[PDB]
């Protein structure tokens, strides 16, 4: 990547994503990615908790995952 | 033959190469580790540890001499090739305050030719901060061509080098006693490599360089310019640029030497047009150590009674014949270091290679503050 860029291209440099750790953040509800995932899926069977729907965390989770200003879970 | 001082052994063997380790008696042994592979190279020149005759050391250490010279040759040839083939010098001949010196051109592979740079005039180069553009613009090189008849005689003189090792080792190798000549050695080294080498070289600069210095700084255009052998060859045009060669070689052995000031000049500046030094007073400075170093190297006795002996300066100088507060160093003094100084290698390179790196030390502080060459202060790389 510094030889690339060092010879004028930047658009050569291997840039390989972080798709596991992206997907990770996806499972725990983040929309920032093109993944629906499990928390990410809102009527899934780990977001609704189906026999109980007792999950009372996670609006207010989901409210700060995708609040894109503080540092849980940054891009 | 003409010294009676040769027939060396040791015959031009080439089943010697596939045995590393043929120079000590344990690196031939077998490997067996990987120290070994290391220890090949740790003591490879250490001609001292292999054997134990100086003699056959000293041989070895002349052909690796001529090798070195060799190698400095290629160099050189290199150097010479390099700005005759992939340089703008006759660019920066015709500008050399807009024009950024460059010997060195870039294959256009992956991404690489963008280290090829605007040097000025269309020319894609690096620009190299090694002087060699200044050095040959004051030496008197003014196009391509006698560059690249310089990089030929470099590599002829590689070749005779390395011939010159050979044969100084595997046809008609010196004896010890040559060696040991310390007197003959520094009268050659003192008056006929330094003195007689500076002679000739302010004889180019008296013929060659002085001209094409006076042209180039007068404003004529490199190629405009008569080539060196005219400046030697007829004495009118050479008298147009100074009216003391009108007189010729005449005034100096009628001791008239006030004649001769207009081209050995002592100013002892820059001249403002390159921003170098004076070059009429570098061909003065270049004929004055010459005379210098000449009658320098008449010093030591030779074959001749007249001269000194260095063993008999080194063994006098000791107490009660010293300064009396340099006296401390007591009645023996300096008596047995021709004998430490004859036979030892070493002490001869510890002492050589410290006024070696004095020297080249004291070469940077005397080129940035009196820059010798043309159009060398200004760039600053
Ligand atoms: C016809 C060519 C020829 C042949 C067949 C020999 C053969 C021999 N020479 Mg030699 N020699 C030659 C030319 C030749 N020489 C020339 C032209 C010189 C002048 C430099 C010498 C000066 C010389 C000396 C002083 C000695 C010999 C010795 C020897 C003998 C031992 C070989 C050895 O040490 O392994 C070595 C195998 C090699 C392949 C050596 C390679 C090293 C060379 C110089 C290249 C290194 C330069 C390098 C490329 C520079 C760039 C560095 C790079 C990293 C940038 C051997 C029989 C030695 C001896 O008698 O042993 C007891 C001895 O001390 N020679
Ligand atoms: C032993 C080697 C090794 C080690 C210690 C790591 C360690 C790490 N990797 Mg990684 N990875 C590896 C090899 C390795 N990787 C290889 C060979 C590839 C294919 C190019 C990847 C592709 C990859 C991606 C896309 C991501 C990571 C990520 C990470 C971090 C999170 C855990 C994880 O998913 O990894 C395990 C992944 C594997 C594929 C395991 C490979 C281990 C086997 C034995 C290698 C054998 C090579 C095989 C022939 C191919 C972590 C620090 C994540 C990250 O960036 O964190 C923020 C991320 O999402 N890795
Ligand atoms: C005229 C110059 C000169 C000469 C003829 C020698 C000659 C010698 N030196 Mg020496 N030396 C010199 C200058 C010189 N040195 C300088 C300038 C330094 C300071 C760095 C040294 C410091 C030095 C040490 C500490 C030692 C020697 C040793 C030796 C002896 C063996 C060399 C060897 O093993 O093979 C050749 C070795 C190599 C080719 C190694 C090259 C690897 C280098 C480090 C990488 C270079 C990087 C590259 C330029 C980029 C040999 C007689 C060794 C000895 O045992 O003496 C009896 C020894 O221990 N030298
Ligand atoms: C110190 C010695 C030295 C060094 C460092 C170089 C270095 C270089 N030379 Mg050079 N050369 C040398 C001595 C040297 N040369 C000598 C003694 C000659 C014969 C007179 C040449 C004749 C030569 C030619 C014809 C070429 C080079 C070229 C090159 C460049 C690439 C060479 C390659 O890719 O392989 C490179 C910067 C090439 C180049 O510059 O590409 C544009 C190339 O065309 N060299
Ligand atoms: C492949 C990379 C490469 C090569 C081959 C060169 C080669 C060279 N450069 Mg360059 N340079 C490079 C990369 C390179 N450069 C890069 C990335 C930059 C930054 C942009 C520069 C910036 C630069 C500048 C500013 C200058 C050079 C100069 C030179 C020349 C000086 C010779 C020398 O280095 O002594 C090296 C010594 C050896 C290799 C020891 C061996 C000597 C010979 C080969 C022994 C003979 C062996 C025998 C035949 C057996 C040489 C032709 C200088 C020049 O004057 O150009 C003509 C100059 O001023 N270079
Ligand atoms: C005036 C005669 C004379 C000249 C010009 C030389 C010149 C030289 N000697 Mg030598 N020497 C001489 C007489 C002379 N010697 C005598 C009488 C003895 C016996 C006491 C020696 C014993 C001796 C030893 C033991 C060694 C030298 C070495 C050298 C070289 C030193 C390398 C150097 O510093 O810069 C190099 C400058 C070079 C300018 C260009 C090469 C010039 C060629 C060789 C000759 C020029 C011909 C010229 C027109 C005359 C050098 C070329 C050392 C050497 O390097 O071995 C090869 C070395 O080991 N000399
Ligand atoms: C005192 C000696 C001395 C000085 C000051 C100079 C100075 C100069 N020479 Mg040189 N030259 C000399 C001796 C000297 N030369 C000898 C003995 C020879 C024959 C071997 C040559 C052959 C020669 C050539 C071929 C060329 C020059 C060129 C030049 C100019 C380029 C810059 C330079 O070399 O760096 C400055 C050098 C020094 C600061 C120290 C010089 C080192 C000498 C050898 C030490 C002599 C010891 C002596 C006792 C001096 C006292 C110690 C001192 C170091 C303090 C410059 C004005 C070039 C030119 O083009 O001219 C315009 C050129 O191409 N000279
Ligand atoms: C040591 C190297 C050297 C060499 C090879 C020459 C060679 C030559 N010089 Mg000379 N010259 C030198 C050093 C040298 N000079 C020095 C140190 C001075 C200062 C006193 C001069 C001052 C000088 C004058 C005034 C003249 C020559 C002239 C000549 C040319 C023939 C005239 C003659 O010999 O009488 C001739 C090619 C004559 C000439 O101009 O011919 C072209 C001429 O009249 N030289
Ligand atoms: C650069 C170079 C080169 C070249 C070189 C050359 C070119 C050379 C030379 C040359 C020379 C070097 C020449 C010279 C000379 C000389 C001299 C040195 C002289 C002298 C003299 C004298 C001393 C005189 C004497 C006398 C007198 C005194 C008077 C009378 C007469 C008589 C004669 C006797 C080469 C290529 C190699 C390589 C690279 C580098
Ligand atoms: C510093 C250095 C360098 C440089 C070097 C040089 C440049 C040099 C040199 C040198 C020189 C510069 C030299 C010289 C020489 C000369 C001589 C040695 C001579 C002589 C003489 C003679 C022999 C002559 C003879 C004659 C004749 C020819 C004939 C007639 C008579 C008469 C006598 C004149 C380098 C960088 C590379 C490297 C590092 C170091
Ligand atoms: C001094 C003795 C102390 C012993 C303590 C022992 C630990 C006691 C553990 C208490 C656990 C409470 O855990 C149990 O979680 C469920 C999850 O549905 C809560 O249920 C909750 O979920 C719904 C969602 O449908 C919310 O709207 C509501 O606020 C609440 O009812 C129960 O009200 C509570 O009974």
């Amino acid at each position: 990547n510094d030889c690339e860029v060092a010879f004028g291209s930047p658009d050569k440099q291997i840039l390989v994503e972080p798709v596991f750790a992206q997907w990770i953040q996806a499972v725990h509800g983040k929309a920032l990615y093109g993944i629906s995932s499990l928390l990410s899926n809102p009527d899934s069977i780990a977001s609704t908790a189906w026999p109980n729907h007792a999950n009372v965390w996670l609006p207010g989770w989901l409210e700060a995952i995708n609040n894109g200003t503080n540092s849980l879970f940054l891009a | 033959a003409s010294a009676a001082t040769e027939q060396s052994p040791i015959p031009t063997s080439f089943e010697r190469w596939a045995k590393p380790g043929h120079f000590d008696r344990t690196l031939a042994r077998g490997p067996k580790t990987t120290t070994w592979i290391w220890n090949l190279h740790a003591d490879a020149h250490d001609f001292d540890s292999h054997t134990n005759d100086l003699q056959d050391i000293s041989r070895k250490i002349f052909s690796a001499h001529f090798g070195h010279l060799a190698v400095v040759f290629v160099w050189l040839s290199g150097m010479y090739f390099h700005g005759a083939r992939f340089s703008n010098f006759s660019s920066w001949m015709a500008d050399p305050t807009h024009i950024r010196p460059s010997a060195q051109v870039v294959w256009p592979l992956v991404g690489q030719d963008i280290l090829n740079g605007d040097m000025g005039g269309g020319f894609r180069g690096i620009q190299i901060t090694s002087g060699l553009f200044q050095m040959w613009r004051g030496e008197g090189f003014t196009n391509e061509f006698q560059l690249y008849c310089t990089a030929i005689g470099a590599l002829v003189m590689a070749g005779l080098m390395i011939f010159a090792g050979w044969f100084h080792y595997h046809v008609r190798s010196p004896k010890l006693e040559w060696f040991q000549n310390v007197q003959s050695m520094l009268n050659h080294h003192l008056a006929g490599l330094l003195g007689l080498g500076s002679l000739g070289w302010a004889g180019h600069l008296i013929h060659v360089a002085l001209p094409t210095n006076k042209l180039l700084d007068a404003g004529v255009a490199p190629q405009d310019i008569p080539l060196p052998h005219e400046f030697v060859l007829d004495k009118a045009l050479m008298a147009e640029l100074y009216p003391s060669f009108a007189q010729g070689i005449r005034p100096f052995f009628t001791l008239n030497w006030a004649t001769y000031s207009d081209f050995l000049t002592f100013n002892g500046g820059l001249n403002p047009v390159t921003g170098g030094l004076w070059m009429t007073d570098i061909a003065h400075h270049h004929v004055a150590i010459a005379v210098l170093f000449i009658f320098a190297g008449h010093m030591y006795r030779t074959n001749w009674g007249i001269g000194h002996s260095i063993r008999t300066m080194l063994e006098d100088a000791r107490h009660p014949k010293m300064l009396p507060f340099l006296s401390f160093i007591g009645p023996v003094g300096h008596r047995g270091l021709f004998e430490v100084l004859t036979t030892s290698w070493h002490a001869q390179l510890s002492i050589n290679l410290a006024m070696m790196g004095s020297l080249s030390i004291i070469v940077a502080q005397h080129m940035y503050s009196m820059p010798p060459y043309p159009y060398l202060a200004t760039d600053y790389g």
